[PDB]
């Protein structure tokens, strides 16, 4: 499923132009500030549920065992620990 | 899972009058958020190909649509690498995002699921 | 720059023993810099500093 | 849009001093920073990863 | 409990006293009060004669 | 034509580090393979250094390590680097297969270097744990003791065959002695199992974050990745740095600094942290060999993603619903490993069951139903 | 004389007094009980490790600081 | 768990090498060895350190060639095999109190004293617990503790009851720099000095590391570039497509 240089496995190309220009002609850094703030904002915001619910949700679920395990172990939680086990 | 699987069970659902009605809102959302489009990609652009089948139906494409697909295969490689979206004409617009290899697959798979029952039939 | 260039880069093997060259300069001068400024941030901690005492 | 003489727009990143020796001159001084050091940690962390192999202070003890 | 050795002939149940935690074993060795879990282990041992074991 | 091509030895590495096919939007995740192999490189070069200055004799081991510390030249510097590196080989191998899961490396045509891939997680694992206990620090003796005696399990033979790993009837200098050469001889192996990885996948080249071919736009190797991969080697030789230079005992344990004493039993025994998850799964079934079975099971059920991934389209970036169910594996993936490490007391008893319900459940039931609906979707949807 | 002494006293007397108070309840609680007799035969025997953990707890984070900047 | 089986746990407390540039203070080690000495080597041995380790640390050669050379030293066996002593030298480890484990558990009333060189590594808390241990005996145990007879109550030690007394008190030792020795002063040396002999080379690493972090910054920075000057043609790239 890949071949090599010459030979690579694509279906024929044609009708497609392709322009770059030199590594020395270019300016690299060119439009790196809107990028850092901008672009980075929407792929950011695009993505943040997919991050925030499971990492909330299970960060929630370790605070709440978390914090029984605490109290069952304390002189308060003596009589609701003796009936955990 | 075959095309053939997935369009079978989607004739199911849309044939169904309830079913449609609660699964096709669905299905469009999905689209949406899913923003395959936002790259100009088609549906069938994000099919695997890298089976028999798939590479058999591709040859099969008539060339002015193989051209096509190899356009915007590289166009969103080009997006993805530069971390952009699409604007403008780039981007996919719904009435646009046809079932250009829907039609192939289904005709090389259907040969070569006939071929698998054929090779077990047995003369009564 | 052109004679810089001309000088110390056009040529790989000139460029390389520049960049060699310089490493010795920086790896010296650096380890200079750097044990004087460790020694102004921790004063009167090392040994160094008490030592004059025995 | 259709013509294929007509260059696609890359004024937003062509530098006017292109052609100079200048303008090289300041890659390659990059290049050379990172190489040179490349050639100091090197030699560094040669040195003191080796010292493990003379006589340890026990032994020199 | 951890893994001190028991002062023997001491205790509150006169078998040993672990002086670590304070656990008490028995006659049997059994524990009866104090952090420790179970009764001190029993190795394999066997009386190949009357008067020699083996452990 | 071109030396590098015409010389067969030129040619192969020429194949894998320079004229190299790749797509040319490889994001920064497809950097952690070249981390691995700085890992293991570093791993190799520390490793062998230590072996010149340790003693596998149970009576000088120990000691042959705080000589190390103390009197051989940058012993502390490769002590820790050996030490530090063996967790953040944990890291960029966790990196390496999530970002393998997410992308759907495991689909045709990559079933075979995957599968060689579960097999490379199990080596490194079994490297790590005898490394571990070459220190013969309390941690070690212990951690010994309760991995190898979940041999016991195995039915008939379990308890002949402890002893015979062993060599003795508890852990001591014969288990110590065997390990360090055992030690020294796996990570060979596993670099081998990489090569072949590497190998495999040479014949469908990487795959890339959209999940379509790349035949159609590729890249040489270098110099593009080649100077791609210098930035996350400078970003792992900081992260180095802070923890060697600078907090050198953090992921440790106290007790692997008290020597091994097989009468004083530590506080808490647990695995390294690399190694919490399973010990997770493990506690969460009762009995003994059910336990190790399914311990056993949460590492080789990776070998039938390629199976219950029903999808038509490989990877996870335009799968929304993908997206969330691999969002709460991997969180739930990050608990077990912080209940591995936690007392057996409630509520986490119960907890540690269920999240061991949720790992299996991805595997069995939630992504071979999603990646059916999402078929669905996705031809509906485009209608 | 040791500056911790009056230190800890201080962060006793001041921004730990609420916890000062519940480990005196408390301690006036479990002496009273061991003075009552059959204490020896009761199930559950209060200790005060608890409250003393919350007051030495507090007094630390007000004074670890203080207590090395004399020393 | 129990709070109380866990253990009370120890303050942070502003030690001179926290701080990544930082390193020990010397004079707060060579007091601490003060402390080792008068106090804690009755029962504790520091049996990793040797004498010429606290050359140039603590000590000048001359200052630790006589502690070593007031002490005596098994020899070779003479001409006839039999037993011979010798002075000290540099070279030798400091001595501990003991002969044995049985000797030291005999000693105290069954408890072995753990081996000092490790101590600070091998426990939770490192120096912050070693003075808050110290420092952290209370007049009275908390009501309705029982201690178990030769066991103290301390609330850092896991479960209260350590099998060691307090020892320091205010002027136990005389310090030979003027210092005024209160339990607090004496604690904070101790635990100083006893952190160094957990990891002698600390104060180099921190300064190794600081060399590492700039060169290695620096590189990263230039890595940047250099990738992004190398990839510009890439990313610059425009089509134009014309289907045929
Ligand atoms: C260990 C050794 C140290 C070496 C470091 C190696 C780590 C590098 C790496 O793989 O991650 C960098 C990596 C940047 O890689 P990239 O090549 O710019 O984009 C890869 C994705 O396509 C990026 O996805 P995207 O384009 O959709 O952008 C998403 C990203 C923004 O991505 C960034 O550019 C950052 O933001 C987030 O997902 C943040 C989560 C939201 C929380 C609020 O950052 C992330 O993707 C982090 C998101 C992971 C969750
Ligand atoms: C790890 C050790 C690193 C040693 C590198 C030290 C000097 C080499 C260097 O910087 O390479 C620059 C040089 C030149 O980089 P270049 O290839 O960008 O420069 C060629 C163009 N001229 C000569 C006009 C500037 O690279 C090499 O020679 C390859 C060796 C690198 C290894
Ligand atoms: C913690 C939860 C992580 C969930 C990630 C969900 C996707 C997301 O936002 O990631 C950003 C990006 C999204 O990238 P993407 O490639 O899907 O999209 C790029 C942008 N578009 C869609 C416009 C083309 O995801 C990654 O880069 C994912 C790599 C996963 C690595 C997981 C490591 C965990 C180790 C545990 C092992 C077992
Ligand atoms: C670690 C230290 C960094 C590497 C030091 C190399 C020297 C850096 C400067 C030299 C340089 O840029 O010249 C190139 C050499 O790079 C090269 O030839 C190598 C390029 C980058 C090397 C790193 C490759 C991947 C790193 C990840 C580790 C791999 C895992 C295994 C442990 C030439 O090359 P050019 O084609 O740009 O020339 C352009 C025209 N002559
Ligand atoms: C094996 C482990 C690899 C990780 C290396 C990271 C730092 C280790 C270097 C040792 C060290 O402490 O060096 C410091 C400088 O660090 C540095 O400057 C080193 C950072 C450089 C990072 C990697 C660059 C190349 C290294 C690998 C190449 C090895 C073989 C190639 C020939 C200061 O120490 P010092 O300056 O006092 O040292 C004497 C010379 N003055
Ligand atoms: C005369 C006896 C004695 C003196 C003096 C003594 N210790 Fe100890 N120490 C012990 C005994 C016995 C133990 C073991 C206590 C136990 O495990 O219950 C111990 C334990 C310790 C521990 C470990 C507690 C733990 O977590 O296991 C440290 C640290 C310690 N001592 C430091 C010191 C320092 C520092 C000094 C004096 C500056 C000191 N000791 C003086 C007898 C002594
Ligand atoms: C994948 C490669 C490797 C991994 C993940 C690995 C992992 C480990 C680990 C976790 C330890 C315990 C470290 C400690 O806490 O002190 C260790 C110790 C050790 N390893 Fe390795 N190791 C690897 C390769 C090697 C190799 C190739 C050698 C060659 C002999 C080696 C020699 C040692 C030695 C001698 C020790 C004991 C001394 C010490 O603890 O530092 N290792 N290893
Ligand atoms: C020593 C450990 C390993 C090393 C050095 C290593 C190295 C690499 C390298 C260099 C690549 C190509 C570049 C990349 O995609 O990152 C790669 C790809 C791959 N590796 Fe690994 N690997 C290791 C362990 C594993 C493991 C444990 C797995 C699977 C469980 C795995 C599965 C794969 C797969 C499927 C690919 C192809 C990914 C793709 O390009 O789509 N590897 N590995
Ligand atoms: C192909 C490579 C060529 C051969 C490689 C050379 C192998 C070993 C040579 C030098 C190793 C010992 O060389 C010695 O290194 C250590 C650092 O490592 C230096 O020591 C210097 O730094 C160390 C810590 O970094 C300090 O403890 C020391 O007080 C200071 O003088 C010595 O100044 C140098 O004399
Ligand atoms: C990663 C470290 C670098 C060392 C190289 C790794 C060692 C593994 C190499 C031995 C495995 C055999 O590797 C095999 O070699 C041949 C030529 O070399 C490659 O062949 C490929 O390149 C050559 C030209 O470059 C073409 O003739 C061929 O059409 C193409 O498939 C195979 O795709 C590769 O699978
Ligand atoms: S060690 Fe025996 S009672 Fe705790």
């Amino acid at each position: 499923y890949m071949g090599w240089w010459g030979h690579m496995g694509s279906p024929p190309q044609k009708g497609i132009a392709g322009y770059t220009i030199s590594p020395f002609a270019a300016r690299p850094f060119a439009g790196v500030v809107h990028a850092a703030i901008f672009n980075t904002f929407r792929r950011t915001k695009n993505q943040a549920l997919f991050v925030i619910l499971p990492v909330s949700f299970f960060y929630y679920v370790w605070t709440q065992a978390s914090e029984k395990n605490e109290w069952l172990y304390t002189k308060a939680g003596r009589h609701e620990l003796a009936k955990a086990l | 899972a075959s095309i053939t699987s997935v369009v079978k069970t989607s004739e199911l659902i849309l044939k169904s009058p309830l079913l449609s009605k609660i699964v096709v809102p669905l299905a469009k959302t999905y689209v949406k958020f899913s923003g395959y489009r936002q790259l100009g990609f088609k549906m069938n652009d994000l099919i695997i190909e890298e089976t028999p089948n798939m590479q058999l139906a591709l040859r099969r494409l008539p060339p002015t649509e193989s051209y096509d697909r190899v356009y915007r295969l590289i166009r969103a490689t080009q997006f993805s690498l530069s971390h952009k979206l699409a604007t403008g004409n780039d981007i996919t617009k719904p009435e646009e995002d046809d079932h250009y290899l829907i039609p192939y697959i289904l005709d090389v798979e259907a040969e070569a699921f006939e071929k698998d029952a054929l090779d077990n039939l047995e003369v009564v | 720059a052109t004679t810089f260039y001309n000088v110390f880069v056009k040529r790989n093997s000139a460029f390389v023993a520049t960049i060699l060259a310089s490493a010795f300069v920086f790896d010296m001068t650096f380890e200079t810099a750097i044990d004087n400024f460790w020694d102004r941030i921790n004063a009167g901690k090392q040994w160094k500093d008490i030592r004059h005492k025995y | 849009g259709k013509s294929t003489y007509k260059i696609p727009d890359f004024t937003p990143y062509l530098k006017k001093d292109r052609n100079t020796d200048a303008n090289r001159l300041f890659s390659y001084f990059m290049i050379g920073s990172f190489g040179m050091l490349s050639a100091a940690g090197a030699k560094a962390t040669v040195q003191d990863f080796l010292s493990n192999m003379s006589a340890s202070a026990d032994v020199l003890a | 409990h951890l893994g001190c050795v028991p002062i023997g002939e001491a205790g509150d149940f006169g078998g040993w006293f672990c002086p670590c935690h304070g656990s008490h074993y028995d006659i049997s060795g059994r524990i009866r009060r104090g952090p420790a879990p179970l009764n001190l282990e029993i190795p394999e041992y066997d009386f190949a004669d009357a008067e020699t074991l083996v452990i | 034509m071109a030396l590098r091509k015409k010389n067969s030895l030129l040619n192969m590495a020429n194949s894998y580090v320079l004229d190299s096919p790749q797509p040319s939007n490889l994001n920064y995740f497809w950097n952690f393979g070249s981390l691995l192999a700085l890992c293991l490189v570093i791993q190799l070069a520390t490793g062998i250094t230590l072996a010149m200055h340790y003693t596998s004799h149970a009576s000088l081991a120990f000691d042959s390590v705080e000589h190390i510390m103390r009197d051989v030249n940058f012993g502390w510097f490769i002590r820790y680097a050996h030490a530090n590196t063996a967790s953040f080989f944990f890291i960029c191998i966790y990196a390496h297969m999530g970002r393998n899961i997410y992308y759907g490396s495991y689909k045709t045509p990559r079933v075979l270097p995957w599968s060689i891939g579960v097999i490379i997680f199990l080596l490194l694992i079994i490297t790590a744990f005898m490394g571990y206990v070459l220190v013969f620090g309390q941690m070690s003796l212990w951690g010994a003791t309760v991995i190898c005696n979940l041999v016991s399990a195995i039915p008939w033979l379990g308890e002949d065959i402890v002893h015979f790993l062993w060599g003795g009837f508890s852990v001591g200098n014969p288990t110590l002695q065997r390990f360090f050469a055992l030690h020294y001889l796996m990570p060979f192996v596993l670099a081998v199992f990489a090569l072949l990885h590497l190998i495999a996948l040479h014949t469908a080249g990487s795959s890339n974050p959209l999940g379509i071919t790349s035949n159609v736009d590729k890249l040489s190797m270098h110099p593009y990745y080649s100077f791609k991969d210098l930035i996350t080697v400078f970003a792992f030789l900081l992260m180095f740095t802070l923890f060697v230079f600078f907090s050198p005992d953090k992921l440790g344990h106290p007790d692997n600094y008290i020597p091994a004493n097989p009468m004083v039993t530590p506080a808490s025994i647990v695995p390294e942290w690399y190694l919490l998850p399973f010990y997770a799964i493990l506690r969460a079934i009762p009995d003994k060999l059910g336990g190790v079975i399914a311990m056993v099971a949460a590492i080789l059920i990776l070998l039938i993603l390629p199976i219950v991934d029903r999808s038509i389209i490989r990877g996870n970036a335009f799968k929304p619903i993908s997206k969330l169910l691999f969002g709460f594996f991997i969180c739930n993936f990050l608990l077990l490993g912080v209940l591995g490490q936690v007392h057996i007391e409630p509520p986490f008893i119960v907890l540690g069951q269920i999240c061991t319900i949720f790992y299996f459940s991805y595997f069995l039931i939630l992504l071979p139903m999603v990646s059916t609906i999402e078929n669905i979707f996705f031809y509906i949807g485009s209608l | 004389p040791d500056p911790a002494i009056a230190l800890h006293e201080a962060a006793a007397e001041g921004p730990c007094h609420d916890f000062k108070h519940h480990f005196d309840e408390c301690v006036e609680r479990v002496t009273k009980a061991q003075e009552a007799e059959d204490y020896d035969h009761a199930e559950y025997k209060e200790d005060c490790v608890e409250e003393f953990f919350h007051l030495q707890h507090c007094i630390n984070d007000n004074t670890a600081d203080k207590l090395f900047r004399v020393l | 768990m129990t709070a109380a089986e866990h253990g009370l746990h120890p303050a942070e407390y502003p030690w001179p090498q926290n701080g990544m540039l930082s390193t020990f203070d010397h004079a707060s080690l060579r007091r601490g060895y003060q402390v080792y000495k008068e106090v804690c080597a009755a029962c504790h041995s520091l049996d990793r350190i040797a004498w010429r380790n606290l050359v140039g640390v603590t000590h000048t050669t001359d200052e630790a060639k006589a502690f070593a050379e007031e002490l005596e030293y098994d020899d070779e066996p003479d001409d006839e095999g039999n037993p011979r002593k010798r002075p000290g030298k540099l070279a030798d480890y400091i001595p501990g109190p003991y002969p044995n484990e049985q000797a030291a558990r005999a000693a105290n009333q069954g408890a072995l004293p753990p081996d000092l060189s490790l101590i600070a590594k091998a426990r939770h808390g490192g120096a912050d617990y070693i003075f808050a241990l110290l420092t952290g005996y209370p007049d009275e145990p908390p009501a309705g503790v029982v201690l178990a007879p030769g066991m103290n109550y301390n609330p850092y030690f896991p479960g209260g009851g350590i099998g060691m007394a307090r020892t320091l008190f205010d002027g136990v030792v005389e310090y030979e720099d003027g210092t005024p020795a209160t339990t607090s002063q004496m604690a904070k040396d101790v635990a100083a000095f006893l952190t160094w002999a957990a990891e002698p080379e600390h104060d180099e690493r921190k300064k190794l590391g600081l060399k590492a972090i700039i060169v290695i910054s620096a590189m990263l920075g230039l890595s940047v570039y250099i990738k992004k000057f190398k990839w510009s043609p890439i990313k610059n790239r425009k089509f134009i497509y014309n289907p045929p």
